[PDB]
RNA sequence: UUGGAGUAGGCCAGCUCAGACCGAACUCAUUUCCUGCCUUUUACCGGAUGUGACCGUGAGUUGGCCUGAAAUACUCCCUAAUCUUUGGAAACUCUCUGGAUAUCCCAGAUU
C-alpha cells in the first residue's frame, strides 16, 4: 500500500505534464512599479561605498 | 593517397578549421547581450578517494554542475597580461 | 460510397457492371467503363442425347460511360473497390562501444 | 570480443602491487539521469523527514501544531491597527 | 498566392495576359496574348 | 573482427533526441526503428542503406514510454504518460487518433501480431486495457489494485500476462476478464514480460537486477519457472528496462543501469556479453527480428547504438 | 431548398452536340447527335439511326423523347473528364 | 475615393513613427508662389525620397534576437508599468 | 439530412520559414572606384558598385499564462395526383419465328 502510495507520487512526479523541464513552470510577471522606484531611490547618484 | 584517405583526411581538417572559424567569428564580433538562459544541467558521478588522514570509504556522490546566471550588463572581469614568449620546441639536429 | 466499382440489376433482368461515377436524389447512377450482361435460357439439344440442355448462357456487351435512370433499376449490388512526412532532425555516425572495464 | 562473457572472465596475471582517479581527489565521469531521479534523492536526503513513515492526517495534525505555533495571520479586511494582515511575513515564536 | 500580398501590391490589377517587362512597366499592353480555357455556359455545357 | 552483417558500420550512433529514450523497437520487416522519448516526439529512422532519420511524430503532452508496429508495418502504437495512446500513419506521417479513458500513466501496451488486432494497454491506475485500433473508445479494461508496469499478449490472443508492483505475473484471460494463474519468484516491479518467438518460454527482467525465464506451455508443473539470470545491475534510476528475445530464442538481451546490454544465453545460462557504450541507464535492448545478428539500445543518454554481435 | 440539378442530368447537358446512343423501355435505340435536353431528360435528337430486339433498322432526322421512356443512354468517354467530376474543395 | 488608408475599413496597426503625416505634401506638385527657400525644401524632400527608394536594400536576414526579450528572459530584469515621465528622469539619471 | 474526427478567446515565450509587396515606413556602417572640399586624417561632400548591421513585420508551429466554458456548446466535409419515390399490374391463352423436329418443353416476338 505505501509502496503503491510511492511508485504513483513518484510517477506522478516525474511524467507528469506540469513539470515538463523536471519543475513548474511559470509566465515571467510584473512587479510592482514602486519595486523599481525604491531601486532607482536607493543607489541614487552611486556615490555610497 | 587515394580518394579515400585523401576525403576523410579532408572532413578531418575541414572540422578543425571549422571549429576554428566559429571560435574566430565568436571572437570578431560578439553578439550584442552574452546570455544564455537555456542552462541544461550536467551531472556527474563522482567517486571520492581516501584524503586528508582518514580511509574511511566514502559514499559516492551525485553531482549536478549548472552554469551560473551572469549579469548581462557586466564588462570583462580582469585585465590582459602580456606575458613573454616562451621557449621554442627542442631544436632538432643540424643535418648539413 | 462513390467511384465503388458496382453492379446493377436492370428492370428486364439485364445486368450493368462498372465503375460508377454519381448518383442523384431520383437514384439515377452515371456509371463509367460499363459492360451490360445478358442471360438468356438456351435449350441446347446435343445430337446424341434426347434431353435438351437447360443453359442460362451469358453474353458480353460493352458501353463506357453510361447513365441508367432510377425509374428502371431493381437493385444495387458491390462488385470490386476501385483498381507530407517530413524528415527529421537526427543525425547517424560511426561509434565504438568504448574501453569495458576488465572484470 | 573483447566483449563477451569469457574475455571478462579471465583475470589479470601475475602478483599485486605491495605499495585510476579521472580528477586529483577520486574518480568523477559523466552521467546521464533524468531531473526527478536527482531531485527525488537530494530531497530524501535534505528533508528532516526523510523516510519516517507516516500518511496523510498525522502529517497534517504536525502541520496544525506547527501552524498555531506561529503568530496570528490576521484579517486581510482589516487594513490598519490590531488585526492588520500579516500573511506569510508572519514569524515563528522562539 | 493573389490574396498572400501585402501593401500597394495587393491593390495591383492582375493582368494576367500582359507578360513583357515593357507590359508591366508601361501599365498597358504592347503583344497579342493568346489563351485557351474551358469555360462552362448557362446550361452546364464546357466548351473550349 | 571481420564483418558479420550488412551494416554501414559494425557498431554506430542514432541521435537527435533531446530527452530520455524510454522505448525503441524495429520493423517486422527489420529495416526501419521507431524511437519515443521524455521529449514527447517519435523519431523513425531507416537502418540500411544510409542510415537516415527519415520522420518525426508530434502529438503526444507528455513522455511516450511504448510504440509498437503493427502486423504489416504502416501503423505505430503510442502508449504516452498523458494518458493516451495513439495510432499514427507512417504513410503521410499524420496521427490516426488518439485512445482515451485511461485515468493515469499508461506504462505499457501490445499489439496482436496473429489474428485480430487488438492493443494491450497497462496503466498506473491498476488497468489492462483491450482496445480495437479502429474506435477511440476502448472494448473493455480489467481493473486490478495496484499499477501495471509491463503486459504481454499471448499467441492465442486470449491470455494476457501482466506484471506490476505487486511482484507476480497475473495471467488473465480477456473473454472472462480474470487471472488463470498467478506466477511468483520475483520481489521487485517487474518492467518488461516479452512471449519468445516460438511462444515457449517467457521472459521477466524486473527491478532486483534478476531476469527470469518461465515455463509457459500449457500442459507445466506447478512451478512454472526455468532460470534465472544475474549480472544486470539496476543503477539508481527506476525506469522500466524493456529486454528482448534473439528469434532463434537462444539469446535474450536485457539493459543495465551501467550502461551496458547483459546478454545471456536462455538455455545454457553463461553471460553471452556486457556491451559498454552508453552513459545511462540503458531502457530498451532489442534483437533485430529478420534473422540478423543486430542488437539495438536504446538509453537515457538521449541515445541509441546499433551494433551487430560476432 | 432550391431544387439543385443533378449530376447525371447536369452530365446529358453536357452531352449535348456530341453523338449519343439511347436504350428506352420501349424498344427503340437510337444511335444519333444530341441537340436538345431538359432537365427531365425529355431529348431531341438528328442523326438516330434505328436498332430494336426485333431488328427495325431504319434511318430518319429530328426526335424528340420523354425521359419517362427512356431507359439509359450511352455518352462519349472523354465527358467522363467532365469538370462536375472533380471535387470542388470547399 | 478617399486616400490610403481612409478608402479602408480593416487593416493592421502601424507605428507612430512610420505614419509620414506630410509626406503627400512633396510627393504632390508644390503649391504656385512659394519663396524660392521652400521650393528648394521641397525640393530636397523629394530627393531624400528618391534616394530611399533607390537605395531599397532587401536582403536575406537570418535568426535575429530580440534584445530586449533575451534581458526579459534574465532574472537580472524585471518589467512593470509606469509613466513615461518617471521612465525618462530614470533613463537620464541613469545615463548621467 | 447524418456520421466520423475535432474544441474557445485573450496574452506571453521559443523555434522554423518568409522583403518579392516581408515595411503604403525609412536610418547607419562598409569593400572597390569616380568626383568634391582640402597643409595632414579622423570626421566629411555625392554618385556608382557590392557587402554587412540595426529599428521593425507576417505566417506556420511548440510550450506556457489569464479569464472562462463544461460531456452543454461549437465545428468540418459527407450521405399518395403526370418526368422517377406511393407501380398498368398480375396471370394465362392464342398466333408467329428458332432449336428439338412425331410431340411435350423452352427462348424471342405479338395479342
Amino acid at each position: 500500500a505505501q509502496k503503491k502510495k510511492e511508485w504513483l507520487r513518484m510517477q506522478r512526479n516525474r511524467f507528469g505534464e506540469k513539470r515538463k523541464g523536471g519543475f513548474v513552470e511559470t509566465q515571467k510577471a510584473d512587479m510592482p512599479p514602486e519595486h523599481l522606484r525604491k531601486i532607482v531611490k536607493d543607489i541614487g547618484d552611486v556615490s555610497q561605498k | 593517397p587515394s580518394k579515400e584517405e585523401v576525403e576523410a583526411t579532408a572532413e578531418r581538417t575541414k572540422n578543425a578549421l571549422a571549429a576554428l572559424v566559429s571560435g574566430a567569428l565568436a571572437a570578431q564580433k560578439p553578439k550584442n547581450v552574452q546570455v544564455n538562459t537555456k542552462r541544461e544541467a550536467t551531472f556527474v558521478k563522482y567517486t571520492p578517494s581516501a584524503q586528508m588522514g582518514n580511509n574511511t570509504k566514502k559514499q559516492e556522490r551525485i553531482i549536478k554542475i549548472v552554469e551560473r546566471q551572469r549579469d548581462p550588463m557586466e564588462p570583462p572581469k580582469f585585465k590582459h597580461k602580456k606575458i613573454p614568449r616562451g621557449p621554442p620546441s627542442p631544436p632538432p639536429p643540424v643535418m648539413h | 460510397y462513390i467511384n465503388w466499382r458496382m453492379r446493377v440489376t436492370l428492370n428486364d433482368g439485364r445486368q450493368m457492371t462498372g465503375q460508377m461515377l454519381a448518383f442523384d436524389k431520383h437514384m439515377n447512377l452515371v456509371l463509367a467503363d460499363t459492360e451490360e450482361f445478358r442471360k438468356t435460357k438456351r435449350m441446347q439439344a446435343k445430337p446424341n442425347s434426347s434431353t435438351t440442355q437447360t443453359l442460362i448462357q451469358e453474353e458480353k456487351r460493352t458501353l463506357g460511360l453510361t447513365i441508367v435512370r432510377g425509374a428502371n433499376i431493381i437493385a444495387l449490388s458491390v462488385e470490386s473497390p476501385p483498381p507530407t512526412l517530413t524528415a527529421g532532425p537526427g543525425v547517424a555516425r560511426p561509434a565504438g562501444r568504448g574501453a569495458a572495464a576488465p572484470i | 570480443v573483447p566483449y563477451t562473457g569469457e574475455n571478462l572472465a579471465r583475470p589479470s596475471y601475475g602478483p599485486a602491487n605491495p605499495f585510476k582517479n579521472n580528477v586529483l581527489t577520486g574518480h568523477a565521469e559523466e552521467m546521464y539521469i533524468s531531473e526527478a531521479t536527482f531531485r527525488a534523492k537530494h530531497r530524501a536526503v535534505e528533508a528532516v523527514g526523510g523516510g519516517v513513515m507516516r500518511s496523510n492526517r498525522e502529517m497534517k495534525e504536525v502541520n496544525k501544531r506547527l501552524r498555531e505555533m506561529r503568530e496570528d495571520k490576521g484579517s486581510a479586511t482589516i487594513a490598519d491597527g490590531e488585526g492588520a494582515y500579516i500573511g506569510p511575513w508572519a514569524r515563528y515564536k522562539r | 498566392r493573389l490574396d498572400k500580398r501585402t501593401g500597394k501590391k495587393r491593390d495591383e490589377q492582375l493582368r494576367y495576359t500582359d507578360v513583357h517587362v515593357i507590359e508591366r512597366d508601361r501599365g498597358l499592353s504592347i503583344k497579342a496574348a493568346p489563351m485557351s480555357l474551358v469555360l462552362s455556359s448557362t446550361k452546364g455545357k464546357s466548351h473550349l | 573482427t571481420p564483418r558479420t552483417s550488412n551494416l554501414k558500420a559494425p557498431l554506430m550512433e542514432l541521435s537527435g533526441h533531446t530527452g530520455e529514450i524510454f522505448t525503441a523497437k524495429f520493423d517486422p520487416t527489420g529495416t526501419l526503428i521507431a524511437s519515443g522519448s521524455m521529449d514527447r516526439t517519435i523519431m523513425l529512422w531507416r537502418v540500411y542503406g544510409d542510415c537516415e532519420n527519415y520522420g518525426v511524430l508530434n502529438g503526444h503532452k507528455a513522455a511516450i514510454l511504448d510504440l509498437q508496429w503493427s502486423r504489416d508495418g504502416d501503423i505505430l502504437f503510442s502508449a504516452s504518460a498523458d494518458m493516451h495512446l495513439a495510432s499514427w500513419d507512417l504513410t503521410t506521417g499524420q496521427r490516426i487518433r488518439r485512445y482515451i479513458g485511461h485515468e493515469e500513466i499508461i506504462n505499457a501496451m501490445d499489439v496482436t501480431q496473429r489474428g485480430e488486432e487488438l492493443l494491450i494497454s497497462g496503466s498506473d491506475d491498476g488497468t489492462i486495457g483491450i482496445w480495437d485500433p479502429r474506435t477511440k473508445n476502448a472494448v473493455d479494461y480489467i481493473e486490478t489494485d495496484f499499477p501495471i508496469t509491463a503486459v504481454a499478449v499471448s499467441e492465442a490472443g486470449n491470455e494476457i500476462y501482466s506484471g506490476g508492483i505487486d511482484n507476480d505475473i497475473k495471467v488473465w484471460d480477456i473473454r472472462k476478464k480474470a487471472v488463470v494463474h498467478t506466477m511468483l519468484g520475483h520481489n521487485d516491479t517487474i518492467t518488461t514480460l516479452r512471449v519468445s518467438p516460438d511462444g515457449q518460454q517467457l521472459l521477466s527482467y524486473a527491478m532486483d537486477s534478476t531476469a527470469r525465464t518461465w515455463d509457459i506451455r500449457p500442459f507445466a508443473p506447478t512451478d512454472r519457472h526455468i532460470r534465472t539470470f544475474d549480472g544486470a545491475p539496476l543503477g539508481l534510476e527506476k525506469n522500466l528496462i524493456r529486454g528482448s528475445w534473439s528469434k532463434d530464442g537462444k539469446k535474450i538481451a536485457v539493459g543495465a543501469g551501467d550502461g551496458t546490454v547483459v546478454i545471456w544465453g536462455s538455455d545454457t545460462g553463461k553471460l553471452l556479453y556486457k556491451l559498454p557504450g552508453h552513459k545511462g541507464t540503458v531502457n530498451c535492448a532489442e534483437f533485430a527480428p529478420d534473422g540478423a545478428p543486430i542488437i539495438l539500445s536504446a538509453s537515457s543518454d538521449r541515445t541509441m547504438l546499433l551494433g551487430e554481435l560476432i | 431548398m432550391t431544387s439543385s440539378i443533378g449530376i447525371p442530368i447536369k452530365l446529358l447537358n453536357e452531352a449535348q452536340g456530341h453523338i449519343v446512343t439511347l436504350e428506352l423501355t420501349t424498344g427503340q435505340t437510337y444511335r444519333g447527335k444530341l441537340i436538345e435536353a431538359e432537365d427531365n431528360m425529355n431529348v431531341q435528337l438528328k442523326d438516330i439511326t434505328v436498332t430494336a430486339r426485333d431488328g427495325r433498322v431504319s434511318h430518319l432526322e429530328q426526335i424528340y423523347i420523354r425521359g419517362s421512356h427512356v431507359r439509359f443512354f450511352i455518352v462519349p468517354d472523354m465527358l467522363r473528364n467532365a469538370p462536375m467530376f472533380r471535387s470542388r474543395n470547399v | 475615393w478617399a486616400p490610403y488608408p481612409f478608402d479602408r475599413r480593416s487593416g493592421r496597426m502601424v507605428r507612430a513613427q512610420d505614419v509620414p503625416l506630410i509626406k503627400h505634401w512633396y510627393l504632390e506638385h508644390c503649391p504656385p508662389k512659394q519663396p524660392v527657400k521652400v521650393r528648394v525644401s521641397y525640393q530636397k524632400l523629394l530627393k531624400t525620397y528618391v534616394l530611399n527608394e533607390l537605395h531599397r536594400k532587401r536582403p536575406k536576414s537570418m535568426q535575429k534576437q530580440s534584445l530586449l526579450r533575451t534581458l526579459k528572459q534574465t532574472k537580472f530584469f524585471q518589467q512593470t508599468t509606469i509613466d513615461w515621465v518617471e521612465a525618462g528622469l530614470q533613463v537620464c539619471r541613469q545615463g548621467f
